Formats: C-alpha cells, structure tokens, sequence
C-alpha cells in the first residue's frame, strides 16, 4: 500500500497470543483452504461437540531447535507435536473423536553475511519409513510420535540390526523424503521456503485434511512438518556456524466428541 | 499497593530464537522499555504519596 | 438567580434524576465555590505531538 | 429565575 | 409500585368450607413456606387494614448512628518524657458488635456513609492548672499513603487526605462517604483467602488468613490534638458513630446466635449455649 | 430545584394533603439525607422459591 | 397432567449425562435466579472468555458418604468439591478467573418402612469457624478446602490445644451451623428436606452468587452445601442401620478468564 | 507513544465501561486544603524583659 | 506516496538555508503549536514592532560537539544559545522586549555497524541545580 | 422550580 502496508510485513493474532514479523515471504493457505468447523451435511458422531475456540486455538511454541552445517533435517507430526501443550492437550486426550486445523509459523533469522535455505514442507498423512529390513509396518506408536521433541532426518539409511531386542523405530533418509519418493519433488506438497537472504519466517495455515470428517487424534497424525536444508548454512568464514529455528504452532477451528475419562498413553 | 487479593501478575521477556550479528560487529546492545496507560484507564480516591517527605 | 444541576448519583437507596441547588452569594467569582463541572480533552498534544497523523494499523517508519 | 443544568 | 409505607392487605370475610381444596396440607420438603392467611383455616369477619410495613423497611431499620469505636488522645506538659498521644484506628464496623449484628443479617451491601463525632475531654491530675479549648485533628489516610509516627510530622500537612478540624464546645462534627469498595458490594463474608499456596513455593509464602481479603482493606483515621503541649494535662476521647444511608443489602443470613470472637465468624469455648431451659409441655 | 412530597399523617390536630420541602446543597449524592420513599417488594424469591409454581389450595405434592 | 405428568418424577439432561427420579420434592431455584454467562453491561475482564460448554457443564458424581444414627452432618464448598472433576478442575486451573453457577441433586432412598429427614442447605460465602481459642482466622487453606471429599459436622466444639504445632482446621458445630447462628434459622437459604417417607432427593439450582462479576476460583469458594440430619435416621429395630448419600453436582454456564499455566496448589 | 488498545494485540470480548475520570480532573486533584506554614504569636505578661 | 514521498526523507527551507535529510524519524510540533506572531488581543508593549523576518528566522548552526563512551550529556538554553548569531543577535540585544520561536534540528549519523540512542528533549523554563 | 411528588 501507498501508506506503507507490505507482503514482507505480517502480524498474526489468535486468542491472546500475537505474533509480529517484518520479514516474511507472504503465507502459503494449504489447497486454497482455510480451516472450518465441521459441516451438518458431513458430519457423523450425533452427541454435541466440545469446541474450546481461545483457549486451545493460539499459539504453542514447541522447543527450539539448532541449525548447523552437520543438520540432516527435523520432522513433527501433527496433533502430536501439541498433544502436551495446554488445553489443546487436555481436550484431545478427554475425547475419543477431534478434528483440528493448523497455522504453522517457522522461525529463522540470521544476517545480510550468512547463508541458507530451508524447505519447510507440511504433507498430508505423512507415513515415515522404519529402521528394519527383515520385517516391515513395524515402528512402536512410542518411537513414531515425538511429541514437541520431534525427530530427525538421517543422510544414511542404516538398518537395525537386533533382531532379538528390535529398536523399532524410524530411519528417514533425507533425499527420499524419509518414505521412498525423491526430496525435489517434495514441492507438491504446501510449502514455503526460508532463504536467509529473503526471510526470517515461513507461514503455513493448514486446513482438517482426512478420509474421515473425525477421527481418533490419539490413534492418528493428519500432517507432517518436515524441515530440511535445501542449501547449507553458511557464515562468513566461520567452520562451524548455528542459528535457532523456533517452531510455534496454532490449532484452528478445533472441534472434539466422544466425552469419556482421560486416555493415559504409553509414551516410553 | 503491594496486596496479593488486588494481584495483577507477570510481565517476563525471552529470547524466541536469538540476536544475530555478523563480524565487525557489536556482540551487545541495549534495549529501552516505556510504559503508558490506556485509554480505557482511571484511578479514584485522591491520597498523599510516599515519594516526597518532610523530617523536621 | 438560582443554579440546578444535576448529580452523578452512585449507590441508590431502595428509594428519575436527582439535584443540587446553588446560589452565589458574592459579586467576586473568586468568592464562588468550585462547579466541579469540569471538561476533558484528548492527550494528543503530549502522546502525538508528530507533524504527519500517524495511523496506528500502518508502519510508524516509511 | 432558577438557571437550569 | 408497592411503597414501604402502603397499608398491608385487608381481611377477607369468609365463610364456612366442605372442599376437596386443601390449604393447611403441604410438604415443606419442596423448599416452600405454605403462603397461608387466616381466611384459610378459620372463618373470619372483615377487616380494613391500617397498618404498614415503613419501619421495618432496610433504610428505617439502620437510620441509626451506631458507636462503632472510642479514640483516645492527649496533649501533655512538655517536659513529660512520654510521647503526646494520637490516635491511630483501623476502619471497621467490627470492633463493637451491636451494628455488626444487624448488618450481618445480609452478606451483601451497598451504602452511603454518614460519620459522626462526639469528642469529650477531661482533666487528668488533682493538679489545678488550665487548658484553652482544643482543635481536634481527624484525618483519613487511605492505604498506600504515609503513617503518621509523630502527633506533630510532616504527614498532618495533608495536602491530598481528607481532614476534619473540630474546635471542642461546638456541634458534633460530621462528614459523609460514597461507596468506597472495590467490589460491586461490600461483602460482609468472605468464604476464601488473598493467596494461593503454590506447591513449587515455601509454605510461608502461599500462607493467608481465612476470610481475609485486602490485608489494609480501608485505610485508617488518624486523630491529634492541634494545640502545643500545656502545663496541664488534658485527656481526650473520640467518639465515631456511623449511619449506613441509601443502603441496599442482599442475601440474608441468620442472625449471630452466640458472643463474636474476633473478626472472623469463630466462636470461643463455654460461650456456645444461648438457649434457656423450659419444658416441651409447659406454657 | 425544590422537591416538595407528602407526609404520611398519623395524629391530626383539632385544625387535605400535608407536605415537606427538601433542596440538595451539595454536589455529591452521597452528602443527601435519606429520601425514605422505599419500595417493597414479594417474598417468593425466598417463600416460595420452587421451580413449579405453587397453587396454596392443591397438593403441594402430586 | 391428565396424561400422568407429575411433581415428584423429573428428568434432567446436561450434555451425556441423564438423572431421572421418581420420588422428588419440586425443585429449587435459589434466590428465583437461573444461573446466566456475564453480561457486557456487567463484565469487567476485556480477555475473550472461555466458556467450556457440553465438556465441563455436565453431571459429575462425588464420593458416596454414609448416613448412620452417630451421623452429624456433612459439608461441602463450590468451587471446590468439583475441583478434580474433569475439564471443569482443568479450565478454572488455567485461568485467573473464573464463574460458575451449579445444579446439586443430593441422592438419598431407603424404603417404606425407614425415618429420618435431612436438611439441604445452599449456602452463599459459608464463611466456618475454626478449631482455635488463642488465635483466630487461621484455618490453612489446605484444611478449609476438602475437595470432593468434604468435611462433616460436630456435636461439640472440642478446641485445639497444641499451640506448638497447631492444627488449624474448622471445628463446624452442628446446631450452630458451624458459623455462630442457630441451625432452625438455615431454612433463609435456598433449602430442600430429604424426607425418607415423601422423597429420594434434594434438587437445587444455584445461580453464581458474589460481590463482583468474575472472582479467583482457586482462592475463594462461592456456595457451601450443608447436609445436616433434621430427624435422625431410623429402621425397624435395628440399632445400627446405614444409608447411602450421594451428591451430583453439574456446573451450569460457566466461563473463565485471565488464560496462562495451570496453577498447581498445595493441598497437602 | 502508540494509541494501542487490548483488541490490537489480543482477542477481546464486548465490555460497556462504567468508569470515569472525574476524580483526576485538574480541580479535583487539587480540591483539599494544604498546610503551607505555622505562625506563633504570644502575648506575655507586661513586665517581661522581651 | 505511490510517486516516491516520505516520512524519512525531509526538506526544510528557512531564509537563504535549506537542510536536506534522507533518515528522518518525522518531526515534533511541541504541544500541537506551531509559532506564531503576537495576536492583538494578547499583545502588551504599544509600541511597533521591529520583524527581522529572512534575517534574523534563519537556520544558525553551533559548534559541534563529540559523543563517546565517556559522554554524560549536554544542554543549551534559548534564546541563549543563539544570543551572537547574526541579525538574530543584534536584534536581541538593541531591544528590551523579544519572543522567538524555534526549529530545532539535531544531527547525528553514523553506519549500520554503530549503535546509541541520544534523548533530545526540549523542556519549558529548564531550571538547572546548582553546585553547592 | 418546584418539582411536586
Ligand atoms: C469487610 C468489612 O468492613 C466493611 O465492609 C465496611 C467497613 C467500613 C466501611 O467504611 C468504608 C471505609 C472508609 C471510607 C472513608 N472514610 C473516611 C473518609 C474521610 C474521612 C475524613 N474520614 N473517613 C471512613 C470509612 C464500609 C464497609
Ligand atoms: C435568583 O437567585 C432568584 C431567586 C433567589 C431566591 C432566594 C435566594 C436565597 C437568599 C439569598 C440572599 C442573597 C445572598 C447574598
Ligand atoms: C430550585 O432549587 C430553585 C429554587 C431555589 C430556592 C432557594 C433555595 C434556598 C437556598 C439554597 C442555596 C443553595 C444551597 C447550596
């Protein structure tokens, strides 16, 4: 705008949280779609659903994460990287049934002398490949979700093998995506690219996507986060830089049925 | 003043990521902090204040 | 010569605008009490005294 | 007379 | 449109009753008083109606100035080696109990306050010196500003707190207040505390008295003799009466059956048994 | 700003409406008297706070 | 009704939960208020509210108590009691502030052949006394509030006399309503009796009742429940006979205030 | 300084304010009598030497 | 504006001066007012008026000073500081009567790799405390 | 002037 307003220039509000950011690249809206609370005309439980509007949906700044010239990639899923986080939390594990939407805000800032560029990636129903070779499906539900922690991409694949005590846990090489299809084509999914010359942030908003308008949050991930450095941190001479990526993400339109005690998880 | 029934709570400042500067550069620097009131702000029952007194 | 004015009437008996009466007395205004009827204005001059208006939603800086 | 408010 | 002083309603004449109504049956189980009049159960002539219910009206019932505190003052010789007396008093209805009684009917108020002070004085010695007449001091200071220490610091100034002079011999002196609380209410009970024990915290920090809100909930009257320091000493009382006006109450209460014990609704041993003997079956 | 209301007569004299004048000097409502002019009102909220609304003649029980 | 509608068989439904009674008394409204969510002409707070709904305005069941022939009375306090109970404890945990209004069904049968009645009493700020002579004021905050579990009623007041280490708890006499005002005056407050021979249950609604609009529900309890035998409990000819009392509680139009971390009290 | 109310930086909700600044006014503020100075006077015996 | 124009980005032009600044942070009018003229109605002394107008309503500029890590701050006092500047000077002190508006303008400029934050502010009647 | 009741 004439009077100053800009596409580099963003400020985000929801509940009483507020994020300000003067280096943007615009937002990317997943499909065109913005999130929605579930439709009469698709909908399926009958019982009057839980909707906890401001005090779940704001923004949770999950533990930040380091940048380095050794970094592989990072990976989360979602609802479980939010599943401790607040009331969202408390909701999801009190029901049977959620459906939730996302604003997902990477951060990542440096300076006009380094160097860098991160895919930031959000695909739908993003199956991850296991650490074996002799016997397949077979990753823990413990070891495929992180919670807030996530978990990260390896540039190697190699194969675990103890066979009589199995670690049972993911081995996602970072060229294949960690599922067996080729990182460059990973641009199909919704994405935004943090290019330290360009921008400190990328801003996803993603809507509910399943087969399903509900379903078990606790049993099953709708999206994936991963974040992989398309070209390498780099600072002046220096052999061995580091900058902080903080992820902070907001649940959206969030809707929940099946009111019943709260499910305890095996986590460890 | 200072009562826990009229508490109003806790103002705190992180680091999100972090300050970033290149070489050739000042490695510290200073941040200022202001406060104002709102326009939706009063105060009632005029008082002697303790910031100015009078021994002898 | 008499003043009626209105009061701001806060706690209420179990009991409509109420008055108060006023006469001056002395032919000085230095003589006459207080009107309380006071007026307020905006703190512009002091909160922004720039010579462009700025606009709150827009950069400060441009 | 009386001066209203 | 029902004024306090309209005429209660008339009685009705009614005559004899064979009925399958039945007005003197009920179940005061369903939380319901049985909305009876006479006319109901016995048979009754006509009566026109005079009386009314005016004095016993919220307003009528506390237009009253009650003794809620005695302050106590003096102005001695110079050379005594005692510090001259003022007064320091926490504001509250709570240190005599006759007002506190009838508003505690209520657990909820609203009011206006009129305060009232009758100031008397006498010699203290079988001395035979003399005392010109005294100015009285009262002044309000609400809680955050300065305490007096000294019946003669600078915190009589008071340039911002409220202060009365009272000359003695004159009319009793006499101020009123607004609704001063921070509340939409005066709450006359406080089921709860001023802070919350925190696990991760010392149990020293999270402690609060029970029933207690604002630690300083009003502030203090502060009373001095103006007058210097006279050969003769002379001894001065204060005495504070206040009168709710325009007040409102809400939720009633029962009333306080045995002797109070401090600020709080607490009862003392070997004062618990208010109740005379008399017999089920004796008039 | 003269308020002018009736007094309730109790004992006449051997001598029609009486009335009293009052004027409010000052501005603060608080510094007023009394009015004494107060409502009533019915019982029910703490007599008869059911939710079915009783009829006296019926059984308070069916 | 001409087609059997009765007094005395209700059902009531809030969110999953059904109570259905066919032995009431009518049912109580105190004060003739029906508990209402905050008013913009009344709201102080500016923060967008949470207001939980289906998820916390539903029927949570307490510990079953015994009524026998050495049975006193019990007590219990709002906000407290339900302080552990579902999303409702989770929601006033998270928030500075937070309103309530209540419906309390106390649940009590016995047979044809049983006697005894007892009072319900709802009472606003149920301010009791302590179990001191020497100091006053000083029951801990941890003896004052006894979560579900409640406190009971004594016949004797029995002081506390170690001064050295004191047990700062109530001393709640019974005819006394363990506040100082004689027990045949309670029926001013919004009462039911549970009368074994006309009726299985007490029913009262309660409206949010305070000198302000929204208050800390941590540190202040609005209503007390007084439960106190009227008419002792009697059968056949058996000297030691027992009943069960079990009190429901649902919160009714609730809403919460001033969101940041869970507060985490010290109740031991 | 920045004309910022609550509903910029945080969702809010409709509150019809009652309050008022009427006891900050100028006049108010200084509405109350203050103590500028004491002044002694005497008035002795005749014979005294002052 | 959409063709270029600027909140940083001044040109102030007094008399034969002109000041051009490029990192401008907008500029104060103190309380509102902009100098004006004594009006009739608020006017004192009756005698006409001397106006030195382009003479002596002129940008002035003092020596400069030096900021360091030593430094605690510095004030002037007007019209003071201007009382050998020129016309305006001369005008000073021929009269017994004077009123003077001001624009004050401060200049300080540095690189991308400085840092500091100097407070100028412009204080009414500024009584200063003396040493003893 | 005079307000009647
Ligand atoms: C919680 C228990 O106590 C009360 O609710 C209660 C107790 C006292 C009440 O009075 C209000 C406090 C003050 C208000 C101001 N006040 C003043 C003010 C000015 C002067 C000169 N003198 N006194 C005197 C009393 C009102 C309520
Ligand atoms: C306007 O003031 C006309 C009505 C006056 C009514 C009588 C006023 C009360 C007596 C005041 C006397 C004069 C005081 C100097
Ligand atoms: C309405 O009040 C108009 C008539 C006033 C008649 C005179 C009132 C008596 C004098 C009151 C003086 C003012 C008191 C502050």
């Amino acid at each position: 705008e004439a009077c100053g307003y800009s596409d580099r220039v963003l400020q985000l509000t929801l509940g009483n949280s507020t994020i300000t950011t003067q280096e943007a690249a615009n937002s990317v809206v997943a499909y065109g779609r913005w999130p929605e609370y579930l439709r009469d005309s698709e909908a399926n439980p009958v019982d009057q659903p839980t909707e906890p509007d401001v005090a779940a949906c704001r923004f949770y700044t999950l533990d930040t994460v380091s940048w380095t010239k050794e970094s592989r990639g990072w990976w989360w899923k979602l609802p479980d990287a939010l599943r401790d986080m607040g009331l969202f939390g408390q909701n999801m594990y009190y029901h049977y049934l959620g459906r939730s939407g996302y604003t997902v805000h990477v951060q990542c800032n440096a300076s006009k002398f380094h160097q860098g560029a991160l895919g930031v990636f959000a695909v739908p129903e993003m199956c991850l490949a296991g650490d074996s070779n002799t016997t397949t499906m077979h990753t823990s539900y413990q070891n495929a979700n992180p919670g807030e922690k996530g978990g990260t991409f390896t540039g190697t694949f190699t194969p675990d093998n103890n066979q009589t005590s199995p670690a049972r846990r993911f081995c996602p090489v970072d060229y294949l995506l960690g599922n067996g299809t080729l990182l460059g084509n990973a641009f199909v999914f919704p994405h935004q690219i943090i290019n330290l010359r360009t921008n400190n942030c990328a801003t996803l908003v993603l809507p509910y996507v399943n087969s399903l308008s509900i379903d078990s949050m606790v049993k099953h991930n709708n999206w994936g986060i991963a974040i992989l450095p398309l070209a390498p941190l780099n600072f002046a001479s220096e052999s061995s830089p580091e900058i902080p990526i903080t992820l902070t993400i907001a649940p959206m339109c969030c809707e929940f049925n099946g009111l019943r005690n709260i499910t305890l998880p095996r986590l460890q | 003043i200072d009562d826990s029934f009229t508490e109003g709570g806790y103002i705190s400042v992180f680091y999100q990521t972090r300050i970033v500067v290149p070489l050739s550069t000042p490695r510290e620097m200073d941040i200022l902090g202001f406060v104002s009131a709102c326009n939706d702000f009063s105060v009632r029952l005029l008082r002697d204040t303790t910031h100015i007194e009078q021994k002898a | 010569g008499a003043q009626v004015s209105s009061q701001k009437v806060g706690a209420h008996e179990n009991s409509s605008t109420i008055n108060y009466t006023t006469i001056n007395y002395y032919r000085d205004s230095a003589s006459n009490a207080a009107s309380k009827q006071d007026f307020s204005q905006d703190p512009s001059k002091f909160t922004e005294p720039i010579k462009d208006v700025l606009i709150k939603t827009a950069p400060m800086l441009n | 007379g009386s001066s209203s408010t | 449109a029902a004024t306090s002083r309209d005429a209660l309603p008339n009685t009705e004449a009614s005559g004899p009753t064979h009925s399958k109504e039945i007005p003197a049956l009920t179940a005061v189980e369903t939380g319901a008083t049985n909305p009876l009049v006479p006319s109901d159960t016995v048979q009754t002539r006509h009566v026109v109606q005079h009386r009314s219910r005016s004095e016993s009206s919220i307003e009528s019932f506390f237009a009253r100035g009650a003794c809620v505190t005695i302050m106590t003052v003096d102005n001695p010789a110079s050379t005594t080696n005692k510090d001259k007396l003022f007064a320091v008093w926490k504001i509250t209805y709570k240190d005599t109990v006759q007002l506190r009684r009838k508003l505690e009917f209520f657990t909820y108020s609203r009011f206006d306050m009129e305060l009232t002070f009758v100031v008397t004085a006498n010699f203290t010695e079988t001395n035979n010196g003399h005392a010109l007449n005294q100015v009285y001091q009262i002044m309000y200071v609400p809680p955050g500003a300065p305490v007096p220490e000294k019946w003669d610091d600078y915190t009589w100034q008071t340039s911002s707190n409220p202060s009365i002079f009272y000359t003695y011999g004159t009319a009793p002196a006499r101020i009123s207040v607004p609704y001063v609380g921070i509340s939409n209410a005066y709450s006359h009970f406080y089921d709860g505390f001023s802070k919350v024990p925190l696990k991760d915290q010392s149990a020293a920090l999270g402690d609060s008295l029970y029933g207690a809100a604002s630690l300083n909930d009003f502030g203090i009257l502060a009373v001095r003799v103006v007058n210097d320091h006279n050969p003769t000493k002379v001894t001065s009382k204060i005495r504070v009466y206040l009168k709710p006006k325009h007040i409102r109450v809400w939720c009633p209460r029962p009333p306080r059956a045995v002797a109070y014990y401090g600020p709080g609704v607490d009862y003392k041993d070997g004062t618990l048994t208010p109740l005379s003997t008399k017999d089920l079956t004796t008039y």
